[PDB]
RNA sequence: GAUGUCGGCUCAUCACAUCCUGGGGCUGAAGUAGGUCCCAAGGGUAUGGCUGUUCGCCAUUUAAAGUGGUACGCGAGCUGGGUUUAGAACGUCGUGAGACAGUUCGGUCCCUAUCUGCCGUGGGCGCUGGAGAACUGAGGGGGGCUGCUCCUAGUACGAGAGGACCGGAGUGGACGCAUCACUGGUGUUCGGGUUGUCAUGCCAAUGGCACUGCCCGGUAGCUAAAUGCGGAAGAGAUAAGUGCUGAAAGCAUCUAAGCACGAAACUUGCCCCGAGAUGAGUUCUCCCUGACCCUUUAAGGGUCCUGAAGGAACGUUGAAGACGACGACGUUGAUAGGCCGGGUGUGUAAGCGCAGCGAUGCGUUGAGCUAACCGGUACUAAUGAACCGUGAGGCUUAACCU
RNA sequence: AAUUCCUUGUCGGGUAAGUUCCGACCUGCACGAAUGGCGUAAUGAUGGCCAGGCUGUCUCCACCCGAGACUCAGUGAAAUU
RNA sequence: CACAGGUGGUCAGGUAGAGAAUACCAAGGCGCUUGAGAGAACUCGGGUGAAGGAACUAGGCAAAAUGGUGCCGUAACUUC
RNA sequence: AGCGUCGAGUCGGCCUGCGCGGAAGAU
RNA sequence: AGGACCGAACCGACUAAUGUUGAAAAAUUAGCGGAUGACUUGUGGCUGGGGGUGAAAGGCCAAUCAAACCGGGAGAUAGCU
């Protein structure tokens, strides 16, 4: 099946409304490096919740 | 629908028709004509000999 | 069934 | 759960006597049949036992009349009266559906004497 | 659990051997039959002389099934084969004179008292 | 439906699971940490963990077990010496997962699993 | 009348002194304790609200709190309501025990039944399966044709197709009640109740009886 | 410059010129059983043999196996038996190529759904401060079937045969809703037997592959063939029909004034959805009681301070689930995994010892193992935080209090 | 009858029931003897009918194992208008 | 098309096997150029199934079933 | 008309205006 | 010995399912027929369009066949859209 008629820009854009992306709210701070990390998740140098859980 | 000579086809008409005598039970068919009236009237010539044969037989005994 | 040019089957009224 | 659990544990029997399966057992049920109360004897090999406590049953295998008949009793079951081993079997299941098509010297058990 | 086209073999000395079910009667759309439950049976396969002969359609009662009946404490008697009494098309009752092989008690009714009599078990 | 199901079909079936996850066992068993997408950690919870539990008890017929389980020798007898010995007293948490953000090449959650012990 | 709150607790069995084994429901009913009183002056009509349970106090919301602590009743598991029949009356704080069932002969019994999530057309509403041979292509379990080739040229409302079964309000009617065990909390009904394991089950006199 | 046909399957929907069930008039209506007409559309309204068949005949059922419309309903839902595309043969016609409202054998059925419609499920805003719950009910949908036996009663009736009305119980068929207590199915995540081959150095013991290699059982969950429940009673207004009183019209008259009845039809009563019911409803509870400055000076804007109830987000997850959503928890913690105990299933593990030439048997031993089950356990993972959400909430008119 | 319109000709067999099938009759619309007639063992991915076994073909579907469908990240069409 | 297609000759290990069939391996080569999750309807490829056993259908379509070696034994008809 | 009695109209036919029944179908 | 039998390679294509904007402008999967012969296959050669070849289907002659393809007559003709 196939449309009969060429559906509009105003259609299309009222189809994508529901499409935007949305930001991570906030992001939980480190209590011994201070670095910046999603929430339950590690930080980049390998730190969680103060302890060094991966050695580099 | 015409049984014979037409029952195959995709379009079918009711001309083919059937006279049955409700006394006596005697059955009759025709589906010769493309017609149901001329069915019509061939059952009810058939139909009216058979009965014709029936009193025939009944003087026959 | 005869599949007529265009690879269409010929389902026409006869 | 525990609930359940006291529900069923104070209805069960506790005179069920230990059998297995391939265990020629008897059994004794009440008819009831019209006014009268009398008490039927079922006596066949064992062939099959589910243990659920309370939904405990067992399936006995008799043949009477040249017919063969399987019975699944519940074992705590107010109907039921009396079960009795009248003889243990040799088996290496907890089924034994195999008897169901053999007859004869084909369906005999081998007794366990130790 | 006796429908239609289901071989029974026959639990009465009514000359017959192997019959097939045609229709279970008592009532529309009905579909299985149980114990004591009244079919219309066909007869397939008879001995040389008896009371009936192939090709007869009667009434029958089933006696036995596979698939069992159940008992008000949820036992279950299952039997090894499928068992009907031949019955008159009219008077619906018994054609032979004995009875083969156990029955059970949902047959103990008022209609089929001569069947509980002439079984040799009652189980 | 799923009704009171346990166990991850992971798109694979039963053979290709579990020679998958007793290579993961093997590996986690060497190396004390490795990383893996998280369903795949928390399904390698319920097999690590059992084999340390049998490794408590130290006997034939459980070193016999383990290698049917884990088909590798080298894992066996570190499993009986050394895992064994060093979880005796802990009862259940031999293993901790900690996420490690997403893979590159597709979103895939990672993670970390190792030894509590570690 | 009115009814009481509980929860499924399971099925079991009962046998008589006959042998007659019953399929009972181990429904669990504890102290149904009354929150709020209503009349026909300030609500409009004359019913009950009653609160079964425990529930966590870091859990339970300040709005909330205030109204149980109004009620002066400790917190539940949740607030649910019975119509009052004329000649009927309840006080604030009363607590209402598995006793009232003492004389109730056949009850009704209200759960949300086990949710199949989305269903097909012979799961649902028990449609025909096609046939799975001879010819058939792609369309075994498909619902088939949903309309007719002109007048209405639509389909009409209230069409039977595949969609969400389950997870939803279900009665059943003149349940016998077996048991009324006041000691343990405990209502036993011959049959089998909507619902899962620990699901809320609201108990209420027989209506058609 | 294309609206695909017969029949079958699946799914239906409407009409009443009603097949059954329901209510009545007449009867050449003793009863039972009928004939005819009127009202009534709530529910229900067969399986097989033959044939491509619709139809029809036959066999056996049933309360009945209704009549029609819907593109002779329904091929972007399925089929392709018939509808003679292309091949071939028979009878027949023609000299022939070929052709028969003839017969016979064989003969490719595409489309990922844009809009309307329908089945489910969400996001936004509104409902005039915000928030958490419980409801009311304008409206809508679902359901409405009936057999047989017994009692009244072998009574009424009838010469006999036969055989009731009304009323009251029990048990079935079909259908529908739930549920896994029972009986079963499944149960490639549990246990065991066994064949071929390869590997762990080798014996033993195991593992890989051969459809889960072939099998035998089976937990939980799901599920029917399994077992619980349902159709209602009652009420109101009536259809056909039956009447009371009563004139027009001294009589008569169910009607013109009045009054009483009267059916599975209608409205309720039973179940479910339901305040986007913009006519946006009701009840209970909870939270916010700073300052200053501009102005185009009013339902105005801005700055500093403040951030409440609650929500959202994240993680552990669910008998909730396509995704959202919904539910239970997050250390003051049993939410999930692991661990302990038990249960269940399987069936007497490995090692060792004895007997036997050996296969193998016996003992340790109902042993070992045991998924989703049950009761516990903080061992592991559910982090302190941060984010959204504000600071008493317009005008007019009445009624009270002040 | 690969030929018969009437025709589901009539009789018999098979089936509870057989417009198909087999055996007959001859009333051959419109068979017929090298555009061969009648039979025929064997053979046939040939047409029709029947029987045993077998079975989810079906009564009437149920569960399970996988590949899609569903969600996430990357790339990224088509008929039609 | 980095395309489930087509393309002639030569070599011919072990175990079981009549075998160049088939199952598992040796030497050798390869895991097929999107992955990760979840475990709805529906589609595709399979496994199992209570009682009945072709009642389905144009039609036993499709499935299911048989299946090797040795021995015993084997009908009408026949061109032997 | 009612049951001699009875004590004011009554009996139908015709032509005519407007009405009633005959009058059942499918989203 | 056999245009003998069962059955691999090899040669075909009888049934069903999938696919039919396909992995593929004819295939895949499960079955199926022949398989010492009128067999199959490699290389090279010959037959040319009213012609070739055809164990005969109007079949095949470069995905095109009741008269192949290319260029030309040619802007054939079109009372038709
Ligand atoms: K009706
Ligand atoms: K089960
Ligand atoms: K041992
Ligand atoms: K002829
Ligand atoms: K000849
Ligand atoms: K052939
Ligand atoms: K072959
Ligand atoms: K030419
Ligand atoms: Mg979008
Ligand atoms: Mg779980
Ligand atoms: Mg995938
Ligand atoms: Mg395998
Ligand atoms: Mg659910
Ligand atoms: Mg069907
Ligand atoms: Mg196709
Ligand atoms: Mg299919
Ligand atoms: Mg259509
Ligand atoms: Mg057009
Ligand atoms: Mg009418
Ligand atoms: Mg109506
Ligand atoms: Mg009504
Ligand atoms: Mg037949
Ligand atoms: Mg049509
Ligand atoms: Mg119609
Ligand atoms: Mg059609
Ligand atoms: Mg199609
Ligand atoms: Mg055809
Ligand atoms: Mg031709
Ligand atoms: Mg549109
Ligand atoms: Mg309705
Ligand atoms: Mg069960
Ligand atoms: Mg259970
Ligand atoms: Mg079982
Ligand atoms: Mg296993
Ligand atoms: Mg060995
Ligand atoms: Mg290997
Ligand atoms: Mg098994
Ligand atoms: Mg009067
Ligand atoms: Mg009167
Ligand atoms: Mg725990
Ligand atoms: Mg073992
Ligand atoms: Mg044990
Ligand atoms: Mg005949
Ligand atoms: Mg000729
Ligand atoms: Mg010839
Ligand atoms: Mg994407
Ligand atoms: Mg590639
Ligand atoms: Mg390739
Ligand atoms: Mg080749
Ligand atoms: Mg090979
Ligand atoms: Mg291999
Ligand atoms: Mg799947
Ligand atoms: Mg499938
Ligand atoms: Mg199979
Ligand atoms: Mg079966
Ligand atoms: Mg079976
Ligand atoms: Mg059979
Ligand atoms: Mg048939
Ligand atoms: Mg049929
Ligand atoms: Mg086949
Ligand atoms: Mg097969
Ligand atoms: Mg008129
Ligand atoms: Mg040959
Ligand atoms: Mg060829
Ligand atoms: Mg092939
Ligand atoms: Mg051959
Ligand atoms: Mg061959
Ligand atoms: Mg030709
Ligand atoms: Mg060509
Ligand atoms: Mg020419
Ligand atoms: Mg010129
Ligand atoms: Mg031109």
């Amino acid at each position: 099946a196939v449309q009969q008629n060429k559906p509009t820009r105003s259609k299309r854009g009222m189809r994508r409304s529901h499409d935007a992306l949305t930001a991570v709210t906030s992001l939980s701070v480190d209590k011994t490096s201070g670095e910046k990390h999603l929430r339950h998740h590690i930080t980049a140098d390998g730190y969680y919740r103060g302890r060094k859980v991966i050695a580099k | 629908r015409t049984s014979g000579a037409g029952g195959q086809h995709v379009n079918r008409t009711e001309s083919a028709v059937r006279i049955t005598h409700i006394p006596t039970g005697i059955v009759t068919q025709c589906q010769n004509d493309r017609s149901q009236h001329k069915n019509k009237d061939q059952a009810m010539k058939q139909m009216k000999a058979k009965l014709y044969e029936l009193e025939m037989q009944k003087k026959n005994a | 069934m005869k599949i007529l040019h265009s690879a269409i089957y010929a389902t026409g009224i006869d | 759960s525990n609930i359940i659990k006291q529900l069923e544990q104070e209805q069960m029997k506790q005179d069920v006597p230990s059998f297995r399966p391939g265990d020629t057992v008897e059994v004794k049920v009440w008819v009831v049949e019209g006014s009268k109360k009398r008490l039927q004897a079922f006596e066949g090999v064992v062939i099959a036992i589910r243990n659920r406590g309370l939904h405990s049953a067992f399936t006995v295998r008799k043949i009477s009349n040249g017919e063969g008949v399987e019975r699944v009793f519940q074992t705590h079951s107010p109907v039921v009266d009396s079960i009795s081993v009248k003889r243990r079997g040799a088996v290496r299941k907890a089924k034994l559906y195999y008897l169901r098509e053999r007859t004869g010297k084909a369906a005999r058990i081998k007794e366990r004497l130790n | 659990m006796i429908q239609e086209q289901t071989m029974l073999n026959v639990a009465d000395n009514s000359g017959a051997r192997r019959v097939m079910c045609i229709k279970v009667l008592g009532g529309s759309h009905r579909r299985y039959a149980g114990v004591g439950d009244i079919i219309k049976i066909t007869i397939k396969e008879a001995i040389p002389r008896g009371k009936v002969k192939k090709g007869d359609v009667l009434k029958a009662v089933v006696v036995r099934t596979k698939k069992g009946v159940r008992r008000p404490d949820g036992s279950v008697i299952r039997f090894d084969g499928n068992a009907c009494v031949l019955l008159n098309n009219n008077s619906e009752q018994p054609i032979g004179t004995r009875i083969f092989g156990p029955v059970t008690r949902e047959l103990r009714s008022e209609k089929f008292m001569k069947i509980i009599s002439l079984a040799p078990e009652v189980l | 439906m799923r009704h009171r199901k346990s166990g991850r079909q992971l798109n694979r079936n039963s053979s290709h699971r579990q020679a998958m996850f007793r290579n993961m066992a093997g590996s986690l068993v060497r190396h004390e940490i490795i990383k893996t997408t998280l369903p795949k950690a928390k399904e390698l919870r319920r097999v690590v963990e059992p084999l340390i539990t049998l490794a408590k008890t130290d006997s034939v017929a459980n070193r016999r077990l383990a290698f049917a389980r884990t088909r590798d020798n080298e894992i066996v007898a570190k499993l009986f010496n050394e895992l064994g010995p060093r979880f005796a007293s802990r009862a259940g948490g031999y293993t901790r997962i900690l996420k490690c953000g997403f893979r590159a090449g597709d979103n895939a959650p990672m993670a970390y699993i190792e030894l509590v012990d570690r | 009348m009115i009814g009481l709150v509980g929860k499924k607790v399971g099925m079991t069995r009962i046998f008589t002194e006959d042998g007659v084994s019953i399929p009972v429901t181990v429904i669990e009913v504890e102290a149904n304790r009354v929150t709020q009183v209503k009349d026909l002056a300030n609500d409009g009509y004359r019913a009950i609200q009653v609160t079964t349970g425990a529930k966590k106090a870091n859990r339970v919301t300040k709005p909330e709190a205030g109204h149980f602590a109004k009620a002066g009743v400790e917190a539940g598991r949740g607030l649910w309501e019975f119509r009052l029949a004329e000649g009927e009356e309840f006080t604030v704080g009363q607590s209402i025990s598995v006793e009232l069932f003492a004389d109730v002969k056949k009850v009704d019994v209200t759960g949300t039944s086990k949710g199949k999530g989305f269903a097909g057309t012979v799961k649902r509403w028990n449609f025909r399966t096609q046939d799975a041979t001879h010819g058939n292509s792609l369309s075994h379990r498909v619902p088939g044709s949903i309309g007719q080739n002109q007048t209405p040229g639509k389909v009409f409302k209230g069409k039977k197709m595949a969609g969400q079964m389950g997870n939803e309000r279900v009665t059943v009617q003149s349940l016998d009640v077996v048991r009324v065990d006041a000691e343990r909390n405990l209502l036993l009904v011959k049959g089998a109740v909507p619902g899962a394991t620990g699901s809320d089950l609201i108990v209420k006199p027989a209506v058609k009886a």
